[PDB]
């Protein structure tokens, strides 16, 4: 045939591959995190968003640390042979490098790393997204007015917000990164590259949201999500 | 608005 | 005027910006530090790869800490009114979130701090690259055979290797990541989007590299940079 | 090859 070119996934496989949502909203007493009111209206936007980009979404509420790890285990030994890529969101509490299960943390490298180009064959090669709204600390934002591959390449992480700090998330509305994801993903999927829509996203979180709160400490703040990249390629949610 |  | 669009960084202020290279190969013999061969040729590539997407180039070799907090103190507190963007690249040895004086480590954080949107006002809501060639930790990869802004908003880090990871560099061709985002900036520059240029390099290091290491610990070993992005739009190196 |  004529010249080719190979600087975008394949996504033409004959499907689109798993969505993972973990949506942990209630948490045991005993380890004193809140109820995460809101976090239901994500995991809808976000069931909606992903089925209309041809994912095999699957919604899991409410899992423990020991219930997150054997999923992520037993989807990582599924076989992938037949999916374009592999998408993960985690809606739940978090620290730096760390998501909550609804009993306590789990290390997000052990979630990852399920999925590593040498742990899971049928993925290697093919796009592993992780979509994480979850705080990566307590600072706030104030404002200011205007041949082998790596086994870690071919992952992203779409992170809510920036290193070290708090996410936000409103009780009524949805978190504002899944809020803004969806839409971008709703209004970009067939004509934008993903980088390009996650960069909309950090349009959108930057510049129309911020807090409200009685407490002057955690008023008036801000946020950006942070996307990390490690892809190698191009990712287009349509093909052809 | 809440914090995760 | 017809309708516009503002995807896109505003990339047509008289001057792109400054380029400041931070070329640290000789250190201290009290820090137990080695001599960084190889990271001449990265300096010297780079001078001229930005040098030909018109940066004002600052080469700086050698520094301590000190010098480096207070040359980017300083830079910091230019007028950068008619500039487009900012960048900073580091050279040097590093652990996750540290880079090396000569004569001892400076946090990532206290650098970048200086060009927060509250802290440079003439840079706000522009985009502020700091490219970084240094160590993240010591794993090493196996491979696998085949109206406010946030003030953390519009930074971008192009981080040579994922986190937790050693960096490689070679003594006679300089390191994986430069070699590889000096050859795709002077290849793509005026054709694509920053980030798809990001990618290239990805898929470039990921692809064309592996250690060769008469010790069996670090022979054979993979590298992927990892992109690093708060970015709020587009960013085309070229114009008009 | 070196690492940094
Ligand atoms: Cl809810
Ligand atoms: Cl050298």
């Amino acid at each position: 045939s004529g010249i080719s070119l190979d600087n975008s996934y394949k996504m033409d496989y004959p499907e689109m591959g798993l969505c993972i949502i973990i949506n942990n909203k209630n948490f045991h007493k005993s380890t004193g995190a809140t109820s995460r009111s809101g976090t239901d209206v994500d995991a809808a936007n976000l069931r909606e968003t992903f089925r209309n980009l041809k994912y095999e979404v699957r919604n899991k509420n409410d899992l423990t640390r020991e219930e997150i790890v054997e999923l992520m285990r037993d989807v990582s030994k599924e076989d992938h042979s037949k999916r374009s890529s592999f998408v993960c969101v985690l809606l739940s509490h978090g620290e730096e490098g760390i998501i909550f299960g609804t009993n306590g943390p789990v290390d997000l490298k052990k979630i990852t790393n399920f999925f590593r180009g040498d742990r899971c064959r049928s993925l290697t090669g093919k796009p592993k997204l992780f979509i994480i709204q979850a705080c990566r600390g307590t600072e706030l934002d104030c404002g200011i007015e205007t041949h082998k591959i790596p086994v870690e390449a071919d992952f992203l992480y779409a992170y809510s917000t920036a290193p070290g700090y708090y996410s936000w998330r409103n009780s009524k509305d949805g978190s504002w990164f899944i809020q803004s994801l969806c839409a971008m993903l709703k209004q970009y999927a067939d004509k934008l590259e993903f980088m390009h829509i996650l960069t909309r996203v950090n349009r959108k979180v930057a510049t129309e949201f911020e807090s409200f709160s009685f407490d002057a400490t955690f008023h008036a703040k801000k946020q950006i999500p942070c996307i990390h990249s490690m892809l190698t390629k191009e990712l287009y949610f349509y093909h052809h | 608005d809440e914090v995760d």
